[PDB]
């Protein structure tokens, strides 16, 4: 029951340590630019603002899904979960768009240490969001097949913890790398 | 496309004898399991979600990898004996580097870590009076991820090489430009998968200790070994993410040509040394904390005396857990940081030494005014106190940055950490193995061969690493392979004798296991409580039932089972046995680790199609297991009644109570 | 919890916009900007924790506030110590 | 712990201070470790289980005097150790200029594949796997690496400072006695790591050092350009001592700038 939720919280703490290590690497290598981008010329902060709005909307829609899960309503839980998945997919495709724009130009992860650290931190958060999206798709399928059963309510709570934790990590990312990058 | 694989395995060199004997021996077991039980080995073991069977399998893997790690140790000791006095050894540098890197990796990750994790798996759920771990399928998957790492490391001895960089693969030498070979890829992927498994088992045990304790056992009535396990799992959860990230960054550097740790394009190669030791020392206390608990029991069990400083030991362990994350820089003092940073981290490394001393004196005052029965485990405990005191003394001697400047990578450091591991984790894992052998197999290990193994181990270690302390004072550095200074020949030829004596000790341990299994029907631990006993683990049959408790104990006191024996409420048949809910054995882990062995190997050799179909295989097997719904079974009351009647009738055949 | 989640939505929107506007439009010295973005990030993280994650001291008989407190203490130790060690190293790695 | 070992018989002032620190820490930790081992074996025989004259006091868990002592004495020992450690760390930091009357001899050390390279910038010398410097004269090593991380270690003189590609570390060592002191790489660097053994000739006086400098100046080959450094930087394990008469004026800076760009 709640043991799975507590264990997933402890794993989210382990991932907090993982992201802290990636943040330390980014903070070390932020000035490790080697004749290339200095961050202020690539971050394009309107992109970051719309992305942060998208991920916050995803978190809010998942919260609505959770409060609708407390009520016994299968349909609206699936609807809010689909909306959350759409927001997260937009987030991921927008970060794949940004990473593609960096990669096609000479400003890839192999260009400099700063770009490698930026790619590590932001693409690791992106891979966490993508894994959360795969988990959300599987959870939507399982909820549709079996309903809001005890196993699926626990999974709903665990993925809620995961998604809000990812949103918090993105708060720290856009604050640390994107905003401080552009002074 | 087989991609980078090709077919040079090891043909130019004679290490295909061992690759020839590891596939022959496999054939042997392939025959032996064929001439016997295969469906038993799959239904009961190899798919089990039972903490006892998974702990036993962990310890079996630990012993098996201990044999290869010690073979590497013997080869290194003979190479260093031969290279000193002039003669070119039987190991060229490219092979000696593989050998010491694989010795360090096999011993830290596949001998010491699995042995401790297996002891915790076998004991902790019993001590807290829990039926099973919090996440049993996650415990099976963690074990099989550790097996994936073992298989990748052993395969590195076959197709390809293992990293010629050191057991932590420092970044400039382990970069793609200076280490183009697949050795660092083997290192990276075996360590990544074993780290995933270790992190999952840390989550499992943390949640098992926090949530699944028996009703009435408060956190300060908990067995001390369980406290040590809880602290070690806290360290696992807060540290192994650091290792995962560091090895992932090394992976990106070696695969995508990134510049986290390269020396040219803005990369800072010192940040890997900061990070790899940020996990390095916590994982050094991940190994030594549980064995402390192993001696917190074996002393209180073999002194017929309540453990002295329970609150003091618990708070010392918590202090060690907190302080283990503020000491890392003591592993790269000579990297060149300022005097303030080196001095601060040396001060913290000496501060983290007071709790360990408090624990040592708590054990030796638990022996104070007690009935010390010199069982094999008690001998291992006395040996651990004696040698671990020396090893910690030498480590604190290294903790001062001034001394570490002249002793950073000498053989004095090798002697330090082998003193604190061999006299620590190794002595505590052999002590725990002998102590809980009746609680896992029912038989009792032959005490004669156990004492012989202990004496051989302690004498051989002392006569194999004190020479390394002298060599560290003579200026001999780590990882020297060829043309050693003949000034060092005498100490290296005394350390060769010590390695031979430790070989004799491991042989004595093997003989002990063989004779105990051969004499299984004698020393059968009928009561399920040999050598006295002071914790809930000894309130069960010698092989505990798969549920391990028909009725969860109430544990009104700290030393629960000893208090139940003194109070006389030790063995009570309950009025009714209710059906109890058990997890069902699931082989999905096997599949979520078979595709892990593929994915890793197909990543080590740049077989992208097979790496993609191994990663997809892992993720899809995870989805399928997620879709599974019948992952539990209520055990019928008839089985519980039969098992409990057998146990209580066996008790009646002894002092019945 | 719908009221709590909507208050979190409003607080997080007004806590994300302000730092973005400060950085984009300047309007402060490049010392007030850093302080305000860090403070807004900390407050927004706290909001996302208390509101959306339902983090409370009573849950899980503790060990949910305790786990996060210990994890953020380890995060602070690792990040601050890594930054201090690497800064001192890089100063000591210079041609000076 | 050999009597004539490199560390417990050092010929350098830094080595002497580090040996004093090692001995003080060893004794101050022994006054608590020797009791630990002696009680581990005594308590074991005395109380035993056969000995029936023992007190056999079970359930004796807590004692305020015993716990007070066991939390007090290690704390006092570690407080003294921490004070001594702070003082000796700020005194023995490799980048400290040693506060000596004689003008330090600057040697720019460049670890290479499996060999050591030494640029004397004021003398003009270049050398492979060999250094010389006057005894009782400060020596300022600006240590860097060309391929991978090493550790410039002279066991009989003192600190071992890490050599890192693209990074200049500082190590001040002074030899109080003349003689040839072995030096090694203390960090593993590759197959030829066992052959990164150089010698440090602490010459009796300035005259012998000047004669060694003149002998090095009598070298047919030079290090005039970076192509010569790159040819020398080719992978070779057991290099022999080799001298170069003159060097590029800022070769060491250029060696580091190969990485810092
Ligand atoms: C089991 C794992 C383990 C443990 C528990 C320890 C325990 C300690 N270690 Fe070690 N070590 C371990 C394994 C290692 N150490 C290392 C490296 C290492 C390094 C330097 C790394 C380098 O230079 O490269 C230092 C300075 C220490 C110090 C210490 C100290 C102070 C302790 C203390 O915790 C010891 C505490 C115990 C004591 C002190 C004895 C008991 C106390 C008594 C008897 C009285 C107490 C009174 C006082 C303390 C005043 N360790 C390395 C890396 C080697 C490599 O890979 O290169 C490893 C593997
Ligand atoms: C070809 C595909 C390419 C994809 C590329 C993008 C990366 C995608 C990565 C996906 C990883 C897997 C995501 C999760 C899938 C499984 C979800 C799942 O099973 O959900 C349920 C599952 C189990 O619930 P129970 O009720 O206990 O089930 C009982 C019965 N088994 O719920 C959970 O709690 C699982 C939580 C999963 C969290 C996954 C977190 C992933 C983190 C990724 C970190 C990446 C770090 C960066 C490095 C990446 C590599 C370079
Ligand atoms: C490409 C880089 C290298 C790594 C590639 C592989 C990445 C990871 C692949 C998957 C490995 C983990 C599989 C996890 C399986 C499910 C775990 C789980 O949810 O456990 C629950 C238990 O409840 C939990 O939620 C467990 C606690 C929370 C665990 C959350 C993390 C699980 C692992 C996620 C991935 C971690 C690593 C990601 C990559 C990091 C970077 C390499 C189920 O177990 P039971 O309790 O027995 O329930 C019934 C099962 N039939
Ligand atoms: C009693 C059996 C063992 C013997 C005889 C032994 C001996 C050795 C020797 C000779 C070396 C090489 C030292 C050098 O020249 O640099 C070595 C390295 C090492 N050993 Fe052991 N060892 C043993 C068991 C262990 C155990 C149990 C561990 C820890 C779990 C361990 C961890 C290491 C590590 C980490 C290294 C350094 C690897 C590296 O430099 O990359 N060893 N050991
Ligand atoms: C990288 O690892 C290696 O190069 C080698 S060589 C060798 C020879 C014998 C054994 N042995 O008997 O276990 C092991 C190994 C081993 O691990
Ligand atoms: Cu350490």
């Amino acid at each position: 029951g709640g043991t799975k939720i507590f264990g997933f919280w402890i794993y989210l703490m382990s991932d907090c340590i993982l992201f802290s290590i990636l943040f330390a690497t980014y903070a070390v290598l932020v000035n490790g630019t080697a004749g290339g981008p200095t961050g202020k010329d690539i971050f394009e902060l309107p992109f970051v603002l719309v992305e942060t709005f998208l991920l916050l909307f995803s978190s809010i829609t998942y919260g609505m899904a959770a409060i609708a899960m407390y009520k016994n309503n299968k349909s609206q839980v699936i609807s809010w979960l689909a909306l959350t998945w759409l927001f997260g997919a937009g987030f991921i495709g927008m970060e794949i768009y940004e990473f593609h724009h960096l990669i096609v130009n000479g400003m890839g992860p192999d260009r400099s240490g700063f770009l490698s650290a930026f790619f590590a931190l932001v693409g690791t958060h992106g891979l966490h969001v993508t894994s959360g999206l795969i988990w959300m798709a599987v959870l939507m399928v399982q909820i549709a097949r079996r309903g809001l059963t005890s196993t699926n309510r626990t999974r709903i709570m665990c993925l809620s913890l995961f998604w809000h934790f990812l949103d918090v990590v993105w708060i720290c990312v856009f604050t640390v790398v994107y905003l401080m990058g552009a002074m | 496309k087989l991609s980078l694989d090709a077919v040079p395995f090891h043909e130019p060199i004679v290490m295909v004898t061992i690759a020839g004997i590891i596939l022959g021996g496999l054939a042997l077991v392939g025959l032996i399991t064929y001439f016997g039980k295969w469906t038993y080995l799959w239904k009961e073991w190899l798919t089990s979600v039972d903490h006892k069977r998974l702990g036993i399998m962990y310890i079996i893997v630990a012993i098996v990898m201990l044999l290869r790690g010690f073979a590497d140790a013997i080869m290194m000791r003979s190479q260093q004996a031969l290279a000193s006095a002039g003669e070119a050894g039987f190991l060229p540098p490219h092979h000696y580097d593989q050998i010491f890197t694989a010795h360090g990796v096999i011993m830290i990750f596949f001998v010491a870590m699995p042995f401790v994790i297996g002891l915790m798996n076998l004991v902790v759920p019993l001590q807290i009076g829990a039926r099973d771990v919090a996440f049993p399928f996650l415990n099976n998957l963690s074990f099989w991820f550790t097996v994936v790492g073992v298989i990748l490391v052993n395969v590195s001895l076959g197709v390809g090489e293992f990293a010629q960089t050191g057991w932590l693969a420092y970044p400039p030498l382990s970069g793609i430009e200076y280490s183009p070979g697949v050795g660092v890829d083997y290192w990276i992927w075996s360590l990544q998968l074993s780290g995933i498994g270790t992190t999952l088992t840390g989550i499992n045990f943390f949640v098992t200790i926090l949530k699944m304790r028996a009703p009435g056992m408060t956190m300060f009535k908990m067995p001390v070994f369980t406290w040590a396990s809880l602290c070690a799992n806290v360290l696992i959860i807060a540290s192994f993410p650091i290792l995962t990230v560091t090895v992932a960054l090394l992976t990106l550097d070696r695969y995508l040509g990134t510049h986290f740790f390269t020396n040219d394009m803005g990369g800072n190669m010192m940040m890997y040394i900061n990070l790899i030791w940020a996990w390095g020392h916590p994982e050094v206390y991940i190994l030594i904390l549980p064995v402390f608990g192993v001696f917190s029991e074996i002393a209180a069990t073999f002194s017929r005396k309540r453990l002295f400083g329970y609150t003091s030991l618990v708070w010392a362990t918590v202090c060690i857990t907190v302080l283990s994350f503020i000491v890392w820089l003591h592993h790269f003092f000579t990297m060149g940081a300022g005097a303030n940073v080196n001095a601060f981290f040396g001060i913290t490394t000496m501060i983290i030494a007071i709790p360990t001393g408090v624990k040592i004196f708590n054990w030796l005052f638990t022996m104070y005014q007690g009935r010390i029965v010199f069982h094999s485990a008690m001998l291992w405990t006395i040996g651990f106190i004696v040698t671990f005191s020396v090893g910690g003394m030498t480590g604190v001697l290294l903790a001062v940055p001034g001394a570490d400047f002249v002793l950073h990578n000498s053989l004095f450091l090798i002697a330090h950490f082998h003193n604190v591991i061999i006299g620590g984790v190794v002595f505590g894992c052999f002590a725990g193995m002998t102590y809980w052998w009746p609680k896992a197999f029912g038989f009792k290990l032959n005490e004669t061969w156990g004492k012989r193994a202990f004496w051989f181990w302690i004498i051989g270690f002392f006569v194999a690493f004190m020479p390394l302390y002298a060599l560290g004072f003579m200026g001999m550095t780590r990882r020297l392979s060829q043309q050693i200074d003949p000034q060092f020949h005498t100490m290296l030829m005394i350390a060769a004798s010590g390695a031979v004596l430790i070989a004799l000790g491991i042989l004595c341990l093997v003989i002990q296991m063989y004779v105990s299994i051969r004499d299984r029907d004698q020393n059968r631990d009928l009561t399920g409580d040999p050598w006295g006993g002071r914790t809930l683990e000894w309130a069960t049959s010698s092989p505990p039932p798969f549920y391990n408790f028909a009725v969860v104990p109430h544990v009104h006191e700290r030393d629960a089972f000893w208090e139940m024996k003194e109070k006389g409420e030790a063995y009570k048949k309950p009025d009714h046995y209710e059906e109890i809910h058990m997890p069902k054995n699931s082989g999905a882990g096997i599949v979520i680790a078979a595709f892990s062995t593929i994915f890793g190997f197909a990543m080590i050799w740049h077989i992208w199609w097979l790496a993609i179909v191994g990663f997809a295989g892992m993720i899809i097997t995870w989805i399928v297991k997620s879709f599974d719904e019948d992952v539990d079974y209520y055990v019928p009351v008839a089985e519980i009644e039969k098992l409990e009647n057998q146990h209580f009738d066996e008790i009646t055949k002894a002092g019945l109570k | 919890s719908v009221k709590t989640y909507m208050t979190g939505f409003i607080l997080s929107i007004i806590l994300t916009v302000i730092p973005f506007w400060m950085v984009m439009t300047g309007a402060a010295s490049p010392a007030v900007i850093l302080g305000t973005i860090l403070a807004m990030a900390v407050v927004q993280v706290l909001v996302h924790l208390v509101c959306f994650l339902h983090m409370n001291t009573k849950s899980d008989e503790g060990w949910n506030m305790t786990a996060f407190v210990f994890t953020v203490l380890i995060i602070a130790i690792l990040v601050v110590g890594s930054i201090w060690i690497m800064w001192n190293l890089n100063y000591n790695m210079m041609m000076h | 712990s050999g009597c004539n070992s490199a560390l417990l018989d050092p010929k350098g002032q830094i080595g002497l201070e580090q040996r004093s620190l090692i001995l003080t820490a060893f004794g101050l930790m022994l006054i608590v470790v020797i009791p630990a081992i002696l009680m581990a074996v005594g308590f074991a025989w005395k109380y035993r289980a056969s000995n029936k004259d023992a007190k056999y006091s079970p359930n004796w868990s807590h004692s305020n005097k015993v716990e007070a002592v066991v939390w007090t004495v290690p704390i006092l020992i570690i407080i003294f150790l921490a004070v001594l450690t702070w003082k000796t760390t700020h005194a023995l930091e490799p980048s400290k200029p040693l506060a000596h009357d004689e003008k330090p001899i600057t040697i720019e050390v460049v670890s290479m594949d499996w060999k050591w390279f030494f640029i004397y910038p004021e003398q003009g010398i270049a050398t492979v796997n060999e250094i010389a410097f006057p005894a009782n004269t400060p020596v300022y090593f600006k240590v860097t690496s060309n391929s991978v991380m090493n550790s410039f270690f002279i066991p009989r003189l003192g600190s071992q400072i890490y050599a890192m590609a693209g990074m200049q570390t500082r190590l001040h060592l002074i030899a109080n006695e003349p003689g040839t002191y072995d030096g090694i790489s203390a960090s593993y660097s590759g197959p030829g790591f066992s052959g990164m053994k150089f010698k440090a000739i602490a010459t009796p006086d300035r005259a012998a050092f000047d004669q060694w400098v003149a002998k090095a100046k009598q070298s047919p080959n030079t290090m005039s350009d970076m192509a010569a450094f790159e040819k020398l930087a080719a992978p070779s394990e057991y290099n022999q001592v080799e001298y170069f008469s003159n060097v590029k004026p800022d070769l060491f800076a250029d060696v580091i700038n190969k990485f810092m760009a």
